[PDB]
DNA sequence: CAGGATGTATGCACGTGACCCGTGCCTGGAGACTAGGGAGTAATCCCCTTGGCGGTTAAAACGCGGGGGACAGCGCGTACGTGCGTTTAAGCGGTGCTAGAGCTGTCTACGACCAATTGAGCGG
DNA sequence: CCGCTCAATTGGTCGTAGACAGCTCTAGCACCGCTTAAACGCACGTACGCGCTGTCCCCCGCGTTTTAACCGCCAAGGGGATTACTCCCTAGTCTCCAGGCACGGGTCACGTGCATACATCCTG
């Protein structure tokens, strides 16, 4: 009985060196090679030896701004897409290994500084923020990017998309589709002053979050809607019921005013039973 | 001193080439087709071997971090479909913006999403185009073969009581013979999605832990829970946990943080969070309250966060 | 309420060393004392609750000293 | 109701000492030995029928929890008198 | 006046001929209140119970003194000190 | 007839029937169980008994009290094994002290 | 043939969920099976006591949890009732 | 389905339940006393388990030995109260030396 | 069988000794030694050999040796 | 030559290390036969039971050793004495 | 720098020791269902603990004196530790035999259970 | 001592836990041959245990003063103990099938032996 044990262990000891030697055979570089390899060096050489272009195509043409990737150590651009001369006009060479920091608004780099710190692309490295970002051709020195992208390992960098969104809304829908309009959610205090905003708000409002937060409604509200709209404010505190409000005009960044319609609620946390604040869900017209 | 550990350092040495080889073993077959555990090393050698030849010569015979990073910024999915109209593929991306889910797509008509008023647009687009390659210049590099152009597409929705809504999307593509012809594009929706709902969880299961107070304030958040919410403990630490939940979701939570209050135990709906990232997550979440043992009245909450796929959600 | 270990003298101390044949004490003793009984009190005590809260009592009963003791591996008689 | 071995204990204690009483706190004593005794014996029967995997508790069963309970020369007097209460109650 | 030691051997005496409780009732009630309070409010406690704590806690300290005592004179000392209880209560397994 | 009666007992074998019952010391007890302990019980309940009267008698007392006991469990080596873990409420202890206290 | 149930399965189901790179001797495994089933009948007895206490004859999770404040140090006593607390909830909530 | 996997748990409910039914524990067992005793028991296998693993790695070791448990329960304080009186077989003890012993 | 106690030697104490973490050892512990080891092994034995008596068997059994330093407060693990 | 204890540490620390039976195997055996036959001559053993008795004798008496060591240490005295060892038997009741 | 001689380390093959997968498979877990006893609950009572009031008093707190005990320091010698050679009996690896452990099947005497009777035990 | 049960005991019926007879193989008991690490006995050196002297300061004994403890009384009412009804929870029953377990075959980790080349070193 042992006989027949040790001999099945030299079995297996045949089979391996036979496929290590099989395994040899399909590396180049082992076949190429007269001397017999050890088992470790034939398997690390094996190791080292183990459409896309269609979708390459695919997506491309697809593409819309600009591709970048900045380091996060030091803001260095470490990349761009060519296509970023359509929307900053500044071309590769004015933008690669330069700090992004110095196209970057004032305001907008601490913004930067937090969004590329860290905390197949995962959700928890993924960054999304709205900012300012100098033209070769200029206040019309900036222009207003969308950057969306993932963290990414030497040195640590955000790979990104820019995006020069319209602030027009163009191709309206049409009356015989039920087709979803844009819209934004903002949180407000008691007294209206917002305590969150969204990037869809920026889009639509032009003002970037930080633009907004810490403000009043009312300071971008149009004095012809602000009484109809003080009415619901008064009005929506008092009850955790959506009131809806009509349409109204609301200041955006650039001077002008936008036609809105929006939803509010007072929420109130049950643990304590406090309104904690205004929820709305505003509505482009 | 006494000589010492002569005996060890052989030892220790013969035991290192082990481990050395051990190593290989793993580093091999991990990358092959096909794989599996419990594999005995010589089948995982006999895969390597047979991965070996399928990959020189699927390689001789011949980007997606790219690609997603693309679809995301350009809120759109790849939709392939027949010049039948049967849709044959889609981008999971498409499950966040327009709340369908691949196997809603998959194998039904286009049409039956497209408007009616617009159905002759794309059976014209469909219909109109014929093209017989040759041998030498794929379909995709042919300017024949590139369309560029727009509809509308029905959204799904979670409660089927919603009204029939839709979104303009441009589709940017080429037509392509498969083993009939069909027409594959990026679809672009024309109004952008600066924040979206993530409807697949890119791992099997995933899971987080925090603590409440009496409030409802972040008392604890584990390392778990930033992978996942973009959140480092500090950052949430005394917020109100509803400042993270959806606007929709802030109700039907509260009615379940209710029925914790009455019971001390239970689990929540199905509700969306948003992460640092800007990205609504599905969550559903078990509760449990610890109390002071001088009184037996509550002192804190004690949270486990699931992260569930959208149709999980719709599911129920 | 507060303060109540103090309440064991020093002389309720050398009483009951007295009894265990002591002859003499340092004074380090008698806070080690308090300390130990303290201790010994809280084991006690705390499985005595512990069996009045699974009870549902709010009353302490001797049986539940006994019940306390008995598990600790002390056996007390003549308290039912 | 409650029960206590009151009664039995105070007629052995005449058995012995016909001259003597008892204290109501040296009753109490008594009694929770005779509940502890009856626990221990009570308790190791139960175990050893366990390890012997029998459902019935027998004179064997005590009879071996008493040589392992008991003292030596306690045992000794136990068994005998176990064994006497047995044979008599069996042929009375 | 006697020499030190000899009253010590007389209280030795007594003490272990006696039975009564050697420690104030009334401290040793808000003691164990003092304690219990911790584990649970509001609570009331039968006169039954409260013997029970004493007469047990007498007896551990009696017992934990006799070892004491023990460790004391193995060490050639008759002053017993904390370090004397340390061990005994080390070695009995606390 | 009393089962207690038959084994020349005093203590109640129908009690002590009923306890092994109860307690789920087991599914069945066996009908020479209860009689067996009975005696047992007894046995043990007059050896201290016997003693702790002789306690009484040495003490000048004609009723037994805790202190009678304890000194009687306490003296007999066998009954102080069985019960050394336990205490006794007024027992007191033995009068023991050691010879390196005393006077010299 | 007969068959001997044992915790060996769930041992090791259990060290893969939480040290995926290790295994355990035939020994070690012993040595966890003896543990399992001394705890067990710790809490089983200690259950089994307390409803005696009580006059009752149902052994419920409050019995458990009961044996458990008792039986554990407090650290571990919190977390066994959690868990226990967790898996009832679970369990009766489907 | 097993009321384990219900419960979220490894161990085997069906088993503890029969467990607990036997013994003669008592009369009746709750339906969910068998699932929280389960839990309980998964829950120390698995802080056992825990620290042993890290003992094992401690000394480079893959493998679990009798030695790494016993090392695991007396560094931890709760395990070694709970455990403090259980010999284990080869498992050896802390490397307690006390300074008076050592060189100084 | 007699004398077998001798097989206890004193480097066989001596190690003992060690892993207890004892430096010094004076010549008198050696036989002390002996005399204790057999008090604590006839108390288990004895216990080990009555569960063998009580199950009517020849052979004694690790459950058996288990049991008996169960009772006994010497709860051992790996013999089951 | 190794200066006096400098050897013991070694010992120790070696002893304290290792997991093997320090008692010899076969006289334990019959150790065991030599006092089982006074109960019951005629006897037979299981050899798991007889390692399963010297485990826990090596355990009982390295915990006695332990001890042991701490009362000569309170005594300051590093020899130990059967003085030192009966103390320590007293104060854990044996 | 060369060649022959000696040792370290690399590399492999070797079988044993430890280990796991597969196949069989059956036992025991889970599901469905019911019966009726246990537990939960409401409604009541009234015994015991809580709490205070007041006085008497031993017991506890505090202070001082001075002898006794704890302790450090010093010296003595010897019982112990450390090293060595010699020996032996413990380990190890066998062989050889069967008493006893352990499971299988039969059957009984046994205790559980219930209806009936009665007189030892409990309240006052 | 007096009154009144219903706990204790009788005498059945019933199902089965255990005793019993029997067989099957396991592990232990008994013995030998060989290896050599552990065990024994002896020689030599000194660190450690022990005894002793001599400070010096800590605790004990006693007295006196002051404080809360005991003891006794009281009332308030809350909580434990009790009895009465509902119903729902799990033991008990029957069934089905797959998860966990044992046995066989096969595989991996280990040291250990060995071949082999390279490190290196002695002298020309």
């Amino acid at each position: 009985a042992r006989e027949a044990h040790s001999q099945i262990e030299k079995r297996r000891r045949d089979k391996m060196n036979s496929f290590i030697d099989e395994l040899a055979s399909l590396v180049p570089t082992c076949n190429a090679m007269s001397r017999k390899l050890d088992k470790l060096t034939v398997l690390r050489m094996a190791v080292q030896h183990m459409s896309d272009d269609e979708l390459k195509h695919l997506i491309l043409r697809a593409a819309d701004g600009f591709l970048f990737v900045v380091g996060c150590d030091r803001g260095k651009i470490l990349f761009v897409s060519e296509s970023v001369f359509k929307i900053l006009n500044y071309s590769q060479n004015d933008l690669i290994g330069q700090s992004l920091f110095d196209y970057l608004h004032p305001k907008d780099i601490a913004k930067v500084k937090e969004q590329l710190s860290s905390s197949r692309l995962c959700s928890g490295a993924r960054r999304s923020f709205f900012c300012r970002m100098k033209c070769n051709r200029p206040r019309k020195s900036f222009c207003t990017i969308h950057s969306t992208g993932y963290l990414k390992s030497n040195l640590s960098c955000l790979v990104a998309i820019g995006r020069l969104h319209s602030h027009m809304v163009p191709q309206p829908a049409n009356g015989e589709i039920r087709v979803k309009s844009m819209e934004y959610v903002s949180r407000h205090a008691i007294d209206g002053k917002f305590v969150f905003v969204d990037q869809r708000a920026t889009a639509i409002l032009a003002y970037l979050p930080q633009e907004l937060l810490g403000t009043s409604c009312y300071e971008y509200f149009h004095q012809d809607d602000i009484g109809h709209l003080a009415e619901c404010h008064r009005q929506v505190l008092q009850t955790r019921e959506k009131i809806t409000t009509n349409c109204y005009k609301f200041k955006i960044k650039d001077g002008s005013f936008i036609t809105l319609r929006s939803r509010w609620f007072s929420f109130m946390n049950p643990w304590t039973k406090e309104v904690e604040y205004i929820v709305s869900t505003n509505t482009v017209v | 001193d006494k000589d010492k550990a002569k005996r060890v350092s052989r030892n220790k040495s013969e035991k290192k080439r082990r481990d050395q080889f051990n190593v290989l073993i793993k580093e091999l077959g991990s990358m092959l087709p096909g794989n599996a555990r419990k594999m005995d090393k010589s089948t995982v050698l006999q895969k390597s071997i047979d991965f070996l030849r399928k990959h020189k010569e699927t390689t001789a015979q011949s980007n997606e971090e790219f690609t997603q990073l693309m679809l995301e910024a350009l809120d759109g999915f790849f939709l392939a479909i027949m010049t039948d109209g049967s849709i044959i593929y889609v981008s999971e991306s498409v499950t966040s913006l327009l709340e369908h889910l691949p196997s809603d797509l998959v194998d039904q008509s286009i049409f039956n999403f497209i408007p009616e008023g617009e159905h002759s647009e794309v059976y014209k687009i469909l219909s109109t185009h014929l093209l017989e390659s040759d041998s030498l210049t794929p379909e995709y590099l042919k300017s024949k073969n590139q369309l560029e152009f727009c509809c509308h597409m029905l959204r799904g929705t979670i409660d089927p009581k919603e009204p029939s809504t839709y979104e303009y999307v441009r589709f940017i593509g080429n037509f392509k013979s498969l083993t009939r012809v069909c027409f594959v594009a990026t679809v672009r929706l024309a109004t952008p999605q600066f924040i979206k709902e993530m409807c697949t969880v890119e791992e099997p299961n995933e899971e987080f832990t925090s603590r409440h107070s009496l409030e409802w304030k972040f008392l604890f958040l584990d390392h778990r829970a930033p992978p996942i919410i973009g959140y480092l403990p500090f950052e949430v630490l005394g917020t109100s946990g509803y400042d993270y939940y959806h606007v929709d979701d802030l109700e039907n939570l509260a009615k379940c943080h209710e029925h914790l209050m009455q019971y001390g135990k239970g689990k929540s709906c199905y509700y969306r969070f948003l992460t640092k990232g800007q990205q609504w997550i599905w969550l559903q979440t078990h509760y449990y309250i610890t109390y002071h043992q001088w009184n037996s009245r509550p002192e804190f909450i004690v949270c486990t966060h699931t992260v569930v796929s959208y149709a999980e959600v719709r599911a129920e | 309420l507060r303060d109540n270990i103090q309440g064991i003298t020093k002389p309720a101390i050398r009483r009951l060393a007295r009894r265990g044949g002591v002859k003499r004490i340092s004074g380090l003793i008698y806070e080690e004392t308090r300390g130990v009984l303290k201790v010994f009190l809280e084991n006690v005590i705390r499985d005595a609750v512990t069996y009045t809260e699974h009870a549902k009592r709010k009353t302490v009963t001797a049986m539940d000293v006994v019940y306390a003791l008995k598990r600790q591996g002390r056996t007390l008689y003549g308290f039912g | 109701r409650k029960e206590s071995y009151s009664i039995y204990v105070y007629k052995v204690l005449k058995q012995v000492h016909p001259d003597t009483g008892i204290s109501s706190k040296a009753m109490g004593i008594m009694n929770s030995f005779v509940n502890d005794i009856f626990e221990r014996i009570a308790g190791e029967a139960s175990r050893l029928a366990h390890y012997n995997k029998r459902s019935t508790i027998t004179s064997r069963e005590i009879q071996t929890a008493v040589r392992l309970l008991l003292p030596g020369e306690l045992a000794k007097h136990a068994v005998s008198e176990g064994t006497k209460a047995v044979t008599k109650y069996t042929s009375a | 006046r006697y020499r030190p030691g000899t009253v010590a051997l007389r209280e030795i005496r007594r003490y272990q001929k006696s039975t009564e409780l050697l420690i104030r009732k009334l401290p040793f009630q808000r003691l164990v209140r003092e304690i219990a309070q911790d584990f649970k409010t509001d609570l009331r406690f039968q006169s039954s119970a409260v013997m029970a704590l004493q007469e047990a806690c007498e007896a551990y300290l009696v017992g934990l003194f006799e070892d004491t005592n023990l460790c004391a004179i193995h060490a050639k000392r008759v002053t017993i000190m904390p370090k004397d209880i340390q061990l005994a209560r080390r070695i009995r397994g606390e | 007839k009393t089962r207690s009666s038959r084994a020349g007992l005093q203590f109640p074998v129908g009690r002590v029937h009923r306890l092994l019952r109860k307690g789920n010391y087991s599914e069945r007890v066996g009908a020479g169980a209860p009689v067996y302990l009975a005696a047992v019980l007894e046995y043990l309940t007059a050896e201290i008994l016997e003693l702790a009267g002789n306690a009484a008698r040495d003490n000048k007392k004609t009723r037994i009290i805790p202190r009678h006991l304890q000194l009687a469990i306490r003296n007999d080596e066998e009954l102080n094994k069985l019960l050394g873990r336990v205490t006794i409420a007024q027992g007191g202890v033995l009068p023991n002290i050691q010879a390196v206290l005393l006077p010299k």
